[PDB]
């Protein structure tokens, strides 16, 4: 099964580095292109650069020549981004992904989840849980992830056991200057007091693993 | 002692990115067990054109099989068969690409369709040929019969045909179990 | 150098219906654009490479073709599922350049949500805010207002909602709508009602719930 998880992601200060990582598995790593590329929220996709690990023969987006290096580690199977005096523009999430070079120049068939670089001066702040208690034949009940920085938090319930009629919302911005969220989930009017409902809140950034029982 | 051996491959239409992709690493784990030692590959895909990939001493320079074969595109198009055999045999096998005159020269042909022209094959009449007959269009004996000419006799030994691209890492544990 | 200009920039179709995007580009570049899928939260998935030819996987209903500068991405019988923002870019010569994307959003029957209202824990009292959370499940269309009101007192500048992407499935969206005070305020006041007024429902819908009491 070829895979490509990644990791390196966060917060940044501007005028900082930052070295994401794409483990590939799978496949035979010296056989094919890998490439970086980029998503501004709620943007256009950009193409950053390629290199081979056989030997390390690059090609870059002149965009990204001045201050994205990329290199390797044949040696782990991981692919490495290197990023250099980063600005409020260069946030964005980073995918990688193995790519064909048979036709044409390039297209990519195999991405990676993406990872998400938020270049910004603010501190790294922890997310508060408060559960979203049931009412007083459907009822729902969810759990408020706030005040909480930079993104993203994961959230799911039961360890993964529960995703029917499950909707977490996308993170607002507040005037603070911090995100919050909500996460709810919709459940038979019976099953409560009875049945235990957690959530499990990880906020990667801020190291901050909460599981929230409600109720 | 020392043997040059190259490679022509085919790149036609018939062939799937994922089929081509088992050749190209059929190929590779082909020089990397025969790598430490005498010998010292090049590389020539065809259809209707030829060209070469990387000659005799872009090899004995780089080694790394994978480094080598990085910047190949699918060609996709007919299987000149013929005219490959012949471009390698007066175009390859030379001393300025860096073909030793003492060795003994060595062709593995990787076909996956009948040739798609007409001519004949004798100037590479000192070469010895191996021609691999791959899956679904070398399924009837019509067709697997085609493949002889292209190889040296008895054609019972160079000559192999296979089922599917997914037994050319076979071929390659049958090599590796030979003398 | 290479624009490649998708239209529309989004669009919505009902279920079984033929959707056709086409991406023109900068200047020619042969058969070479390939198209993606992009799931929300997820990564693009290739579709179509060399203009028209189907990757393994992907299911017939998508089909690519145009040569030259003006191609077209086909999803004959469009689905519940293929909901996401579909991207196109060529590779015909470097740097590789994108498309700007189209989202494809499947059109439905109207949906009315169902209201529901939270009343702030006590574990937040405790911080001193407090933030009452409304929410609005599974509705069609996406345009639906809310309105807060404490005490029949309409709260204004105070209030943010987070409306969810389309479901890969049943076709509707939610939204979560929060109210927030100090406990200054909050424990100034005991009616808390929050209004809903949608397409979907008859007439404006409210729930509420009475401060030292829920
Ligand atoms: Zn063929």
């Amino acid at each position: 099964e070829v895979q490509l998880v990644e990791s390196g992601g966060g917060l940044v200060q501007p005028g900082g580095s930052l070295r994401l990582s794409c483990a590939a598995s799978g496949y035979s790593f010296t056989g094919h292109w890998m490439n970086w590329v980029r998503q501004a929220p709620g943007k256009g996709l950009e193409w950053v650069g390629m290199i081979h690990p056989s030997d390390s023969e690059t090609r870059y987006n002149q965009k990204f020549k001045d201050r994205f290096t990329i290199s390797v580690d044949k040696s782990k199977n991981t692919l490495y981004l290197q990023m250099n005096s980063l600005r409020a523009e260069d946030t964005a999430v980073y995918y990688c992904a193995r790519g064909i070079y048979f036709y044409g120049t390039t297209y990519f068939d195999y991405w990676g989840q993406g990872t998400l670089v938020t270049v910004s001066s603010a501190s790294t702040k922890g997310p508060s849980v408060f559960p979203l208690a049931p009412s007083s034949g459907t009822a729902a009940l969810g759990c408020l992830v706030k005040d909480y920085f930079p993104e993203p938090v994961t959230v799911s319930w039961n360890s993964g056991a529960l995703t029917s009629g499950v909707h977490t919302f996308p993170a607002v911005l507040q005037s603070s200057g911090l995100y919050s969220l909500s996460s709810v989930v919709t459940v038979p009017s019976s099953s409560l007091g009875t049945q235990t409902y957690i959530c499990n809140v990880n906020h990667k950034p801020s190291n901050t693993k909460v599981d929230k029982k409600v109720e | 002692g020392n043997v040059d051996l190259v490679f022509l491959f085919d790149g036609s239409m018939s062939l799937q990115p994922d089929e081509f992709q088992k050749i190209l690493d059929f190929m590779k784990d082909v020089m990397k067990k025969l790598s430490n030692t005498s010998y010292q590959f090049a590389a020539v895909q065809f259809s209707t054109s030829y060209k070469t990939e990387f000659d005799f001493s872009d090899y004995v320079k780089r080694k790394d099989p994978d480094a080598l074969l990085k910047h190949v595109k699918h060609m996709l198009l007919l299987t000149n068969t013929f005219g490959a055999i012949n471009y390698v045999a007066t175009e390859v096998f030379r001393e300025e690409l860096g073909a030793r005159p003492d060795a003994t020269k060595v062709l593995i042909i990787i076909t996956d369709g009948e040739a798609t022209d007409s001519g004949n094959i004798d100037a590479a009449k000192d070469i010895i040929r191996y021609i691999i007959g791959i899956g679904k269009h070398f399924q009837t004996k019509e067709s697997q019969e085609t493949l002889h000419k292209f190889a040296s006799k008895p054609a019972s030994e160079f000559v192999k045909i296979l089922d599917t691209f997914e037994k050319l890492k076979d071929l390659f544990t049958e090599l590796q179990k030979k003398i | 150098d290479i624009q490649m200009t998708q239209s529309p920039s989004s669009l919505s179709a009902s279920v079984g219906d033929r959707v056709t995007i086409t991406c023109r580009a900068s200047k020619t570049i042969s058969k070479y654009l390939a198209w993606y899928q992009q799931k929300p939260g997820k990564a693009p998935k290739l579709l179509i490479y060399s203009g028209s030819t189907l990757q393994s996987g992907v299911p017939s209903r998508f089909s690519g073709s145009g040569s030259g500068t003006d191609f077209t991405l086909t999803i004959s019988s469009l689905q519940p599922e293929d909901f996401a923002t579909y991207y196109c870019q060529q590779h015909n010569e470097y740097p590789l350049t994108f498309g700007q994307g189209t989202k494809v959003e499947i059109k439905r029957t109207v949906a009315a949500p169902s209201v529901f209202i939270f009343p702030p824990s006590d574990e937040q009292l405790k911080s001193g805010t407090a933030s009452v959370v409304c929410l609005l499940n599974n509705f069609y269309p996406r345009e639906a207002k809310v309105q807060w009101k404490v005490d029949n007192a309409l709260q204004s500048g105070n209030s943010q909602e987070s409306v969810t992407e389309q479901d890969s499935k049943d076709s509707t969206y939610s939204l979560s709508s929060t109210l927030t005070l100090s406990k200054a305020d909050y424990e100034k006041h005991k009616v808390y009602a929050c209004e809903v007024t949608h397409q979907g429902l008859s007439s404006p819908v409210t729930k509420s719930f009475n401060r030292g009491e829920c």
